[PDB]
RNA sequence: AUUAAUAGGGACGGUCGGGGGCAUCAGUAUUCAAUUGUCAGAGGUGAAAUUCUUGGAUUUAUUGAAGACUAACUACUGCGAAAGCAUUUGCCAAGGACGUUUUCAUUAAUCAAGAACGAAA
């Protein structure tokens, strides 16, 4: 159904400040479309990279790197939060394997050195 | 009927039987007759037979004073103790009823 | 020394975890009879300092309380008290408050 | 007037309904009002003005709780007599988790019910284990050993210490 | 652009938990103090002893102050990384199961070394 217009809907939706799952959830809710794998022939993140709407960090990682720094605020409210620090040791292992993917698969350089110190600068 | 009544606190615990029937208010108990006073061996304090002998004095002091009825606030140990009603209950409360004292709206009010 | 509005703010880019600059800045802001820039400073140094520094963080609640001791209010020193009682320990700010009182 | 109420699990109320008509048949002999609240799953021992003494309602209130603690209503029937008083021990506040609480649960029972029947032959009481209670009924000088066995065995103490003191006191009895 | 492991992260929304951190309010039970009525015993024991006791031991009732816990309902019930976990309600952050033609495409599996929680004293 004029296949490039779903990309032109995505070209404003990636310009609308949202993740690639947010373009896929919204278009499948109010526009009838199935997925980015549908007949239009382009991935959701790759079409955002093809027109200059892609982010700086990986969307798999940047919602996990933000979740690592935000969950430390409750641990900054209580150092006796023995499970939130246990969640902080686990969630910082979730973003670290994500950045190690982009370092090998050439989405990020091998000198990035993701740290929870500067993760508040990469969450905002 | 005229309701000549007070309140009856019977301590039917596991080690002794102490009877102190109070007034309509909690203070000024007109009678206080122990179970270990009507039997002198130090072992019959929890016996209901000594509590039944004690219950004749318990009906006596209120009938001397003017309380013809008594509502039973029965007492076991309760709380951080064995919490169950002992032996001194079924005879001491019955002998007040056997003495014609009117029972009504009775209770177990221990911990 | 840092004695201007631009002076102590520039040191915050060089020293983020230092509440001692904001401890002198709150002495430099409220000295000009406007402690609203001093109450802003103790609020700013909470969100500017590192969360791993507990010596300046508990002192930041001790700074805004001791400023509240002479130049504060009745329920403003207590609303900052129960905020420190959730972000930090209860009686250690109260044993600080017992020495403050 | 008087009323003492006890709540019951699903296991005994159907066993009650074959005997609660006999409980009201038996409570009427002392003029006590017994309620079969199948909506509430609870029974209340209430007093009447046609009764002799209010103390038999509390003795039936121990029988009603014995009827609600999965003990037999024939075994709860002797509580209305004089020289038989019950002991409905709650042993809930011993261990929070179910692991170590079930470790001492079978140790207070024993293999094939021998050790649970051992205190029945040691302290002369009807020991009834159902759920989270240990109910006994008998003479108070024997029932004093019942609460001493029930309160300590839910802790780290075994019944082998309780039975060995009981086997020594029973052997020196005849003299 | 070979497929989107009925592998995995990440995202939405309906749920739920005695999960934990903080807070809320509710509940019985205990001690001590102020104090009235009254005592020959009270406690303890197989029988005793011991202990306090016309210094009122002891019972009842009332008030104050302080510390603990959520019996019956309530259990082979769920949850917590494990340890552990029960009043009403919240804040913050964590989590079992869920469905997407939602997003990435192995980011994935075991862990020496080495570190975090943490059952008793």
């Amino acid at each position: 159904l004029s296949s490039e217009s779903v990309i032109e809907q995505i070209v404003k939706y990636a310009r609308k400040g949202l993740t690639p799952s947010q373009i896929g959830v919204l278009l499948r809710d109010a526009h009838g479309v199935t997925q980015a794998r549908v007949i239009t022939g382009n991935k959701i993140m790759r079409i955002l990279k093809s027109n200059g709407l892609a982010p700086e960090i990986p969307e798999d990682l940047y919602y996990l790197i933000k979740k690592a720094v935000s969950v430390r605020k409750h641990l900054e409210r209580n150092r006796k939060d023995k499970d939130a620090k246990f969640r902080l040791i686990l969630i910082e292992s979730r973003i670290h394997r994500l950045a190690r993917y982009y370092r090998t698969v050439a989405v990020l350089p091998p000198n990035w050195k993701y740290e929870s110190a500067t993760a508040s600068a990469l969450v905002n | 009927n005229s309701q000549v009544f007070g309140v009856a606190r019977i301590y039917a615990s596991f080690n002794d039987t102490f009877v102190h029937v109070t007034d309509l208010s909690g203070k000024e108990t007109i009678a206080r007759v122990t179970g270990g006073m009507k039997v002198k061996a130090d072992r019959d304090e929890s016996s209901p037979y000594a509590a039944m002998l004690a219950a004749q004095d318990v009906a006596a002091k209120c009938k001397e004073v003017g309380i013809t009825a008594v509502h039973v606030k029965i007492r076991a140990t309760g709380g951080t103790r064995t919490k169950t009603p002992g032996p001194g209950g079924q005879a001491a409360l019955r002998a007040l009823a056997r003495s014609g004292l009117r029972i009504g709206r009775i209770e177990d009010v221990t911990p | 020394a840092p004695e201007s509005v631009a002076d102590f703010e520039r040191l915050l880019i060089g020293n983020p975890n230092s509440s001692v600059v904001w401890m002198n800045y709150m002495a430099f802001q409220l000295q000009l009879s406007e402690i609203e820039k001093a109450r802003e400073l103790a609020e700013r140094a909470l969100k500017t300092i590192n969360f791993r520094e507990e010596a300046e963080k508990l002192n930041i609640w001790i700074a805004m309380l001791n400023l509240e001791n002479t130049f504060g209010t009745e329920e403003t020193l207590e609303e900052v008290f129960s905020r420190a009682c959730q972000y930090m320990d209860s009686y250690t700010i109260h044993t600080k408050l017992l020495g403050i009182y | 007037e008087s009323s003492f109420m006890t709540l019951f699990p699903k296991y005994r109320e159907s066993y009650l309904k074959t005997i609660w008509n006999d409980v009201t048949r038996a409570l009427d002999k002392h003029n006590i009002a017994c309620v079969l609240d199948l909506v509430e799953g609870s029974m209340t021992v209430k007093t009447t003005r046609k009764t002799y003494d209010p103390a038999i309602i509390l003795k039936a209130r121990d029988l009603i709780k014995l009827l609600a603690r999965s003990v037999p209503f024939p075994q709860a029937v002797k509580i209305l007599q004089d020289d038989m008083a019950c002991d409905v021990i709650k042993i809930g506040n011993f261990v929070t988790n179910k692991e170590r609480f079930v470790k001492r649960r079978q140790r207070l029972v024993g293999p094939n019910g021998n050790t649970l029947k051992a205190l029945e032959l040691l302290t002369k009481c009807y020991i009834l284990v159902q759920g989270n209670t240990v109910s006994a009924m008998g003479p108070f000088k024997g029932l004093k050993e019942v609460r001493r066995v029930v309160e300590d065995c839910m802790k780290n103490i075994h019944p082998i210490y309780h039975i060995k003191e009981l086997m020594i006191k029973r052997e020196l009895a005849k003299r």
